[PDB]
RNA sequence: AUAUUGGCGAGAGACCGAUAGCGAACAAGUACAGUGAUGGAAAGAUGAAAAGAACUUUGAAAAGAGAGUGAAAAAGUACGUGAAAUUGUUGAAAGGGAAGGGCAUUUGAUCAGACA
RNA sequence: CGUGGAGGUCAGUGACGAAGCCUAGACCGUAAGGUCGGGUCGAACGGCCUCUAGUGCAGAUCUUGGUGGUAGUAGCAAAUAUUCAAAUGAGAACUUUGAAGACUGAAGUGGGGAAAGGUUCCACGUCAACAGCAGUUGGACGUGGGUUAGUCGAUCCUAAGA
RNA sequence: GUGAACAGCCUCUAGUUGAUAGAAUAAUGUAGAUAAGGGAAGUCGGCAAAAUAGAUCCGUAACUUCGGGAUAAGGAUUGGC
RNA sequence: AGAACUGGUACGGACAAGGGGAAUCUGACUGUCUAAUUAAAACAUAGCAUUGCGAUGGUCAGAAAGUGAUGUUGACGCAAU
RNA sequence: CUAUCUAGCGAAACCACAGCCAAGGGAACGGGCUUGGCAGAAUCAGCGGGGAAAGAAGACCCUGUUGAGCUUGACUCUAGU
């Protein structure tokens, strides 16, 4: 909520800066098998249960 | 009704985050998380929970201090400067 | 002043924008190709009730 | 690219493809097949009177449960359909072959379409919610369409 | 183009409604630039954005 | 002397060979569900080498067609081969409220061995 | 008869193309099945004497995966209601601006907040997927910016209670 | 504003004008309505619907735990200037 | 509150807004319950009556305890019906 | 407002194979068999006879050396006292 706690906005924080796609120079490297980011979040879909 | 209804006040918890296992497990009316009591001093861990185990226990994190061991058994716990 | 944008910095460590642009459609592409095969594998098994009561009796 | 079963001289003809198009299917393979033989020119003059609702599209296979029509009597067929989203993708692919038939250096005035098909794509799926607490597919049809047009000889 | 956003600043610039305010559609060219809430007052002051005035209710008969 | 499905290091198998074998050959106790205890997946292979399609042209663009690389795009990142169900085009044939099947032969296609 | 592996053997086949797959093309056998030609494909595989077994499927309201007829069908009908011109654009029933008609009608379709959510706020760019039609738009895609307290709150007190 | 009234109906400030659309107007339906004469003959049964309805005046029974019944029943009026 | 005058006898003109009466069975009442087939004559209720208990106690709990509820209590009370 | 026609979007139950009747016999009520009547592409809206239509329908009887809830002066025990 708007009164929170720092323990929970640290987490909203973490989940903020996961929440990019993967960096294309990842897929250029020699014996990759990356091909997309399959940890991706978004509030829509599926809450983070903090 | 006993559902969709009943489903909408679903909107205060009883879970909240744990210091000992970061986990939505401690309860708050009787401050005692469901994975691992936290102010007790021992975790929980029943041998039913065989696969609870494996989720939990030594290998699952970091063993900052632990993996070294066997290095430093191999050499003898020594000590001082290496050499020239 | 203004010397850095995010374009630039992946210009900096290789792709161009080309590049950005068609490999982030690829990447579009997988997730749909693999949210495909999660609603295809799902729906026989998503609406096996436990507790359903059949609110029909006269 | 390899095509279907076309009996020609590849230097006499002049293709085209469309892949992964978010058409229907079942209404494609009517538009498609209502042209099969003909020539360009009339069929881009049809293609569009289609649009404008006037000489309607024939449905021969998929045909169950629509309704009747008028434009269906110079067919033989009384069921009949004017469906704009297969016949705009088929007007482009036509458009595509009749330009690699010019650059190819062939000559339009006696071009036919030899080889058309439509093919099932991949289906592209989403949720509907039905009652009672349960999940439906709700599903798309789309279609790949290959296209050959050839010039006439005796 | 697409004002929805300076006609919103224009509303909270002049202390009034989304509704009673008025930009000039001869003028999308030059408002579409106005990002900023300085460029909509002199736009309220040149005229190219307007208050409209009152829809008004009346107590003659009551 | 004895025990040892755990831990560390090693050596091997008439074992499994990606629906198998540990649940996991892959960012697997991961994603995800659940208030929680707990539950718990799927997913391997281009090619020797990216040489991952320069350039032209139609299209608003995706793309298409040529061109090109390659031993091979009947290998084009939806990539080893690429079955079947199911489907489209072409060709052959048949068809009065089913179809399929057994015995016998005509007609059409096809094969034969040629005793050369 | 057939299958996966094991021991021997044919100084076995094979990149001049192994296996696999397709073949109303052929031969052998009562049959299980074997063999050949062609097409495709690209790296290992067979015959004989024996050993061994996680060894042969039409079924189990079988398991997993995939796919169909139904079927371009049922249907996308609650919440009084949309219309004109221009701009942008490849493209406008749905975007934006203006003009008109209307509604909520102050126990509101307003303005703010508690829980809860977590950056959904704002801007630029953008529309493959999502918005069960569409889409140039968007709570979506991508990139960034953004939350300023001696006085508001927590912090302090105790309640039922732990 | 009406009105006893935060009712219902209409408007001001603010907000929205969102819910897939066009054409046509068959049956059967959903929701809403009307109906000759008769008036529950229907039906398990007056289910459903209709009638009444506000305010002022008059008048209001049995019975009663004397407090009620009771808006009993039943009649009349209602505008504008 | 009253009187004239007036109108296609209209007028709480839209909205809004009770159908009434005579008798029986039953439960006294207001109230509560079968969330998602039973709202009732069932449950509770005040009222009446009984029973136990004068604290080293009556009723009840705990695995046990230097342990507990009634009890911050004391028969005009607690407990059980 | 739907249905109906059109543009776009676009599922599901169910499905041995499938779908014209009469009589016969038969697991005693045939879509298929047998003997007959007949039989001409492809089809639209409706319909509710049939498909012994479909379904996580209701109860009825029985068996089981299968159970569970509850009661009692069933059998065997037990906390407490
Ligand atoms: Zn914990």
């Amino acid at each position: 909520a708007a009164q929170k706690s720092f323990r929970i906005k640290q987490k909203m924080a973490k989940a903020k800066k996961q929440n990019r796609p993967l960096p294309q120079w990842i897929r250029l490297r020699t014996n990759n098998t990356i091909r997309y980011n399959a940890k991706r979040r978004n509030w829509r879909r599926t809450k983070m249960n903090i | 009704g006993k559902g969709t209804p009943s489903f909408g006040k679903r909107h205060n918890k009883s879970h909240t985050l744990c210091n000992r296992c970061g986990r939505r497990s401690f309860h708050v009316q009787k401050k005692t998380c469901s994975s691992c009591g936290y102010p007790a001093a021992k975790t929980r861990s029943y041998n039913w929970g065989a696969k609870a185990k494996r989720r939990h226990t030594t290998g699952t994190g970091r063993m900052r201090y632990l993996k070294h061991v066997s290095r430093r058994f191999k050499n003898g716990f020594q000590t001082g400067s290496a050499s020239k | 002043r203004r010397t850095i944008t995010a374009a630039d910095r992946r210009m900096v460590s290789g792709v161009t924008e080309k590049q950005y642009k068609k490999g982030m459609k690829k990447m579009q592409q997988l997730e749909k190709n693999a949210i495909n095969t999660q609603i295809r594998r799902e729906i026989k098994r998503v609406n096996f009730q436990t507790h359903y009561r059949d609110e029909l009796l006269q | 690219a390899r095509y279907g079963a076309t009996s020609t001289n590849p230097a006499k003809s002049a293709s085209a493809r469309g892949s992964y198009l978010r058409v229907s299917f079942k209404n494609t393979r009517e538009t498609a097949q209502a042209i099969n033989g003909w020539e360009l020119t009339k069929a881009q003059k049809y293609l569009e009177q289609v649009l404008d609702h006037q000489r309607a599209i024939p449905f021969r296979r998929f045909n169950s449960s629509i309704g009747r029509t008028a434009q269906g009597k110079e067919f033989g067929v009384t069921k009949a359909r004017w469906p704009a989203k297969s016949v705009k993708f088929v007007q482009g692919l036509l458009q595509n072959a009749a330009a690699n038939a010019e650059a190819k250096g062939l000559d339009a005035t006696k071009l036919y379409v030899s080889h058309i098909q439509v093919n099932q794509a991949p289906k592209q799926r989403r949720r509907t919610y039905r009652a009672h607490g349960r999940i439906n597919k709700y599903e798309s049809s789309p279609s790949h369409i290959e296209l050959v047009v050839t010039e006439k000889e005796e | 183009a697409n004002l929805r956003t300076q006609k919103r600043l224009a509303a909270s610039v002049v202390g009034v409604g989304k509704r009673k305010v008025w930009l000039d559609p001869n003028e999308t060219s030059e408002i579409a630039q106005a990002n900023s809430r300085n460029a909509i007052r002199k736009l309220v002051k040149n005229g190219t954005i307007v208050k409209k005035a009152v829809t008004v209710h009346s107590k003659s008969r009551t």
